DNA sequence: ATCAATATCCACCTGCAGATACTACCAAAAGTGTATTTGGAAACTGCTCCATCAAAAGGCATGTTCAGCTGGATTCCAGCTGAACATGCCTTTTGATGGAGCAGTTTCCAAATACACTTTTGGTAGTATCTGCAGGTGGATATTGAT
DNA sequence: ATCAATATCCACCTGCAGATACTACCAAAAGTGTATTTGGAAACTGCTCCATCAAAAGGCATGTTCAGCTGGAATCCAGCTGAACATGCCTTTTGATGGAGCAGTTTCCAAATACACTTTTGGTAGTATCTGCAGGTGGATATTGAT
């Protein structure tokens, strides 16, 4: 059978999205996160269409600059493979943590 | 659970946007709870514009302004 | 001309609740400008909040609001109460 | 007649502060609790501060507060200390902080 | 018009009224909203000419969110600008780190 | 009844007509444009703003207006921002 | 009647006073060019900064730069100082 | 047979020495002639108040340090105990000062 | 180098969501004029504090030598993480429907603004007088490092 | 462990930069009372758009297998970078001055604010039409990866 090798499919993934710029994450599954999390602030909370909408695109630009930031972390220790130490060093040094 | 929703697939999806090509398996667990932190920052400062305008919905404004308090500017939605 | 400080006040807190330390003149310029950073911050989220809300006027209530903004948890929960309680007394007067 | 702060139960000026609001122009009108509010919250983080420092030099043998003493205070507080993280306090050094790994044997 | 005497098509006199509404200063020059409504119509002319490329470099006739992204990040300047600014329905420019490509 | 809600699209769809005569724009991207325009205003004014208090006056100028943009612009993008506003009040002011 | 000509100056930032700022970093063990980078990295810094304040006081139509010109070059920097008025 | 410290061992008494004062660590008159400098090359003429220098330096100090604690961390997150230009750059870079 | 398996790209089509067009109505925005009110520019000039210069001298930068131990290069391999698939679970669509509650009006009063006086008070000044603590000793104690 | 070379610690003491004290002055600040104006809280309510349900449709997340190749452990060693030393330079300190230029006090005019009245738009709606391009197909050919 025909089989890629290692990594030559993510190189694909890496291509294709970053290519296109419609949301990696399902709509529903985000939108319940979100109500969620509001409930403890707030009960009885009703969300406007869009106000949900802005909420994933910010989350999602966040996640997407943070996973560039995360990788440069992971190649500076001469590794090709993100880790969590990886994620928390960024989120350190820019301030978050 | 709901940040379970959150899927080990569309996080490698943001990850690949993001230029990665090798992941660890304890990544998923670890950017579910950098997401849960972000998504509470944010939410709480628009819930609390909602709750000082006496509204019961949330508004692509309100976010919008929260998003803007915690420095991360968004256009497209009201700004 | 005159130059006003918030000097005189500070020093009034500190000998509330350090009555015997006191405080160099370099420390109470720090807190001169931390009392000045914090006005501007909360006057300003509460001059955005008025705007958001196409209000024309910057009440109590816009300062709570601006206060659970721009504090972190605990040090909200405090200042707001002992903001209240000050209006509170306030308006129990003449 | 008696001050708008001894009124309000305060130690800081309610009159400066309400002045203040409107020479800023952070709104055309300012109502009358705004200022004691504002001045009540000012007095109280600045009550914090200054028990959090007095402490600190209190801990040095010292009983006069200085810029490190502030500084001290100020990172050691977890709350304080994001109120105020884009802020520098001159001639406030640092909190001593070694990383492990480079200590000896 | 005032924006015709200036040479603009931003509403010179909604900028005025933005400034005085916005308690800026108590008072509100003439020259201020001109001045300023010229810098927003350069600024705003500087993006839609290179958004307006980036549509065209990808054989459109319709600027989308897409174009604006590729715009700014693309130019040093804007890019700073808007540094802290997130453009909705944006994406990002293609690039991939060296180390790993291919053999 | 609906409230008026004022917006720079039509101002910044005739500039696109300038620059790009047989381009169009997607509301989406008009709204983005409209968010640039807000922001950057604000930014403008607010430190114009804070330039007149330094400077203990109370009326914001050209001049609080140029340094406003020296200070936010980077460079370039500030050269041609100011070459643009100073032209816009002298064709103003002699008219 | 004149004064003297400025230059090279960035080198009066020694080798010790970048190890000493090292040190108060926490830093233990400092690379040969280390040195050459700290120095440029400061000249930057100051020059964004320095650009700043010399904009206000040329707004203010002085020819002497104050420590309020600074300070509120800092804070528009992001970078807020307490300690020098304001 | 003189005595040595072991490599290391006066670092270590430095950084605790340093991180225990509040001191200027850059020479006072070298650093005010780099400052008048720079700013003669934006604008001739210009006079300086002497707390104008002094906040300066104050503000430079505390920007160094704090990058140099970012990064000892990135050095320390390659397995190094050495700071090296790579590492300023990749803390640069992160905080969003750099490309 | 050869050859099979997918992935990737370009040309040509179509349906349709999203962008145009025209007409219509109108509360609010702009502009034109006329008056009145002022910010802050132009002068003059008090006097603060910045640039400079001299001198003395000792803290600290320089430039070297020497060798400890860290970074960088290799070698290996255990095992984690990517690729490919069979499964079938639950997100996506949408169309319809209550109906919650946002947003537009109209009413009306507690509260804010505008002014005139009268009473305080915080900021400067000009002189005087304590004091917390930096900085230098001296001697005891805690570390570090060679054996 | 033993023991020596040094750094660290801490009680003691002294000089003085810096913090307190006092008395005066007073422009600006605040508090007090009235008079007049209104921002926006209330009470209704029209209808926009948010929450649910239904119900397939199948797109895409799961759970497995298998093994490629990556991360991390072990070793080895050249030479980079720290510790210590001898020198003597240039920064730090202390004073002394001249006068550049920041900042206070008036005088006074080009503008800005304030109102009235007229005219012009930018939005919001309805209704009818058009069009760039997403989503497919078909067929060509690039890119991978096994031999
Ligand atoms: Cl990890
Ligand atoms: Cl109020
Ligand atoms: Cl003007
Ligand atoms: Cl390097
Ligand atoms: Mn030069
Ligand atoms: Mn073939
Ligand atoms: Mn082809
Ligand atoms: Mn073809
Ligand atoms: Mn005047
Ligand atoms: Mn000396
Ligand atoms: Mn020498
Ligand atoms: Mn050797
Ligand atoms: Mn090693
Ligand atoms: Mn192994
Ligand atoms: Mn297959
Ligand atoms: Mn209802
Ligand atoms: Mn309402
Ligand atoms: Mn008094
Ligand atoms: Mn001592
Ligand atoms: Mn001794
Ligand atoms: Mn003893
Ligand atoms: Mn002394
Ligand atoms: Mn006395
Ligand atoms: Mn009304
Ligand atoms: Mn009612
Ligand atoms: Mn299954
Ligand atoms: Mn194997
Ligand atoms: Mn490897
Ligand atoms: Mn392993
Ligand atoms: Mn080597
Ligand atoms: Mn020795
Ligand atoms: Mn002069
Ligand atoms: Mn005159
Ligand atoms: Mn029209
Ligand atoms: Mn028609
Ligand atoms: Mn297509
Ligand atoms: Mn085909």
């Amino acid at each position: 059978p025909h089989r890629y090798r290692p990594g030559t499919v993510a190189l694909r993934e890496i291509r294709r999205y970053q290519k296109s710029t419609e949301l990696l994450i399902r709509k529903l599954p985000f939108q319940r996160l979100v109500r969620e999390i509001a409930q403890d602030f707030k009960t009885d909370l009703r969300f406007q269409s869009s106000a949900v909408m802005a909420l994933q695109e910010a989350s999602e630009a966040y996640l997407v600059a943070l996973f560039e930031d995360t990788n440069l972390a992971a190649i500076h220790a001469k590794r090709v493979t993100i880790m969590p130490k990886d994620i928390q060093l960024a989120r350190r040094i820019r301030g978050e943590r | 659970d709901n940040i379970q929703g959150i899927t080990k697939p569309a996080i490698r999806r943001l990850a690949r946007r993001g230029g990665v090509k090798r992941i660890s398996g304890l990544i998923y667990e670890e950017t579910r709870g950098v997401l849960k932190v972000f998504l509470e920052n944010v939410i709480r400062d628009a819930v609390t514009y909602t709750e000082h305008a006496k509204r019961k919905t949330v508004t692509a404004m309100d976010v919008v302004y929260a998003l803007k308090r915690q420095g991360r500017t968004l256009y497209g939605f009201g700004g | 001309t005159r130059k006003e400080s918030y000097a005189i006040y500070v020093y009034k807190v500190l000998k509330q609740v350090h009555p015997d330390t006191g405080i160099s003149s370099k420390a109470m310029s720090i807190m001169n400008s931390f009392v000045n950073d914090v006005f501007e911050r909360i006057a300003g989220e509460a001059s955005r909040l008025a705007h958001y809300n196409k209000r024309s006027t910057i009440t109590s209530r816009e300062i709570q609001t601006a206060v659970r903004l721009l504090l972190p948890g605990e040090l909200a929960k405090h200042a707001v109460s002992e903001g209240t309680k000050a209006v509170t007394k306030y308006t129990s007067a003449k | 007649a008696k001050t708008r702060s001894s009124r309000a139960g305060l130690q800081f000026p309610v009159g400066r502060v309400h002045r203040l609001l409107r020479k800023g122009c952070y709104a055309e009108r300012v109502g009358a609790g705004a200022p004691v509010y504002l001045a009540a919250v000012l007095e109280y983080l600045t009550a914090e501060i200054l028990e959090l420092a007095g402490n600190a030099a209190r801990d040095n043998k010292k009983t006069r507060i200085i810029p490190r003493h502030l500084q001290l205070a100020v990172r050691n507080d977890e709350e304080l200390n994001k109120l105020l993280g884009r802020v520098t306090i001159a001639q406030g050094g640092v909190l001593p902080n070694i990383q492990s790994v480079l200590l000896p044997k």
